[PDB]
């Protein structure tokens, strides 16, 4: 049933984890207790951009990746339509935030507009560019700005273009 | 007393697409690589790690059609596998 | 006729250090990440992929020493898993 | 036994090998027969520099790295002391090899002096650089520039330093 919290997530079973357990012995991530652990996740979406076209259908990504990370475990903050200078202030205070200390884990979201440099602000434009580099999100979220996440796993998830080609090439069978 | 600890470690990155090239949205349907993330999600949180579920999600792009992508995983520093444990 | 394929895919790239940083040579043992990665598959190319094994390289360097590094697995488009099913 | 061409890798015997292929359905790379298959590596190798210190026990690298590579079924061609353009055109060369149409997988292996910005060639130094980018390794040997091994794993494995700082950060137990 999709009624409960994990919603469409396929339930791991007792059986399923200790065989997971089994299979591979200490190289595995602990995960903290289900009753007292604060997990985080943040999605930053830009949809209504100044110079560039609207990205319609990201109210889809939004619902479906907040419900996703709802299901699996985490708190999520979602933020909309930030300049590049603004990503970064909200990124610096998630890794500033409390619960990560008793969380075992982190989900970081970004959906915009996207060049060979990196992610587009809400200002962006080809006179005055308004980029997120991948580089920072890493630099913002270490050991040494992020101490509180020190040996968990930080996953980035990134939807957006890296430049205009195609991304094919033509073969004869 | 103090001990030292890499500045950068357990991160994994996954891009919509390959470096220099684009990447897809429905207008009504959503971005692509999105919502096979959360396809493939659903499906295997349960049983595989991340980086198998990544890998798996790349695998479904493997056949380009009139708009193809290859979402890639990068600055991979996970030391250990990240299985989700959905229920736990 | 003619068909469309991935400009880039099945790539993967193992890098002996994190970006910034530095990664350590013994001027009569070797590289260090060279000497491990070596040690590592000699013992699970049998039984790992690739990615598996990288990944167990990262986990023998997790504790840092005075002369620290942590591997870095890069642009990663494996769409299967790799094995190299040594003796075959 | 080490007297074999395997040397000491660890055979992968035969139930061994149906465990892996019962295990996983599809998911796993197809391995060409060992009686007909032409599989090519390539190690470049930078111990000897201009203006930069010798990276003494390289040797012990290229060593290691061939008799492994060859251990692991691998016809391995060793290049040593080269300029980024010479690295690009023995990459240029390696990517138009005939054997890789006849071979299943490759292995490229690049042992040098680094910075931030890439792999360092002989005649680097911090007035007139000499850098190899890993952006240029993949563009030459993917579907484009090497349609040859389409579908087949490229494995680039790197040893240099990518900075100059030690990657590391106090915290208090």
């Amino acid at each position: 049933t999709s009624s409960g919290s994990e919603g469409n997530v396929k339930l791991c079973s007792l059986e399923e984890a200790q065989r997971i357990w089994k299979q591979k012995s200490a190289e595995i991530y602990p995960i903290m207790d289900k009753s007292s652990r604060t997990r985080l996740a943040l999605i930053i979406c830009n949809e209504e951009f100044d110079s560039i076209p609207r990205r319609t259908g990201a109210e889809v990504d939004i619902t479906g990746m907040t419900m996703l990370l709802q299901n699996l475990g985490y708190s999520v903050d979602v933020k909309k339509n930030l300049t590049a200078s603004d990503m970064t202030t909200e990124l610096e205070a998630f890794a500033h935030r409390p619960e990560h200390k008793t969380s075992d884990s982190t989900f970081l979201v970004f959906m915009s507009h996207g060049i060979q440099e990196g992610i587009c602000g809400k200002k962006h434009s080809e006179q005055v560019p308004d980029i997120l580099q991948l580089n920072a999100i890493f630099n913002m979220l270490n050991t040494k700005n992020c101490p509180s996440l020190k040996d968990k796993p930080k996953v980035i998830i990134i939807q957006a273009c890296r430049g205009d080609s195609p991304g094919v090439v033509w073969f004869k069978d | 007393a103090i001990k030292k600890a890499h500045i950068e470690k357990d991160f994994i990155a996954f891009c919509s697409s390959t470096p220099d090239n684009v990447s897809w949205r429905h207008p009504t349907m959503g971005s692509v690589f999105i919502g096979r993330l959360i396809e493939h999600m659903q499906e295997y949180a349960c049983s595989c790690d991340v980086e198998e579920i990544f890998r798996k999600v790349r695998f479904s792009f493997e056949q380009p059609d009139g708009r193809a992508q290859m979402p890639t995983t990068e600055r991979v520093t996970l030391t250990r596998c990240f299985y989700l444990f959905p229920g736990h």
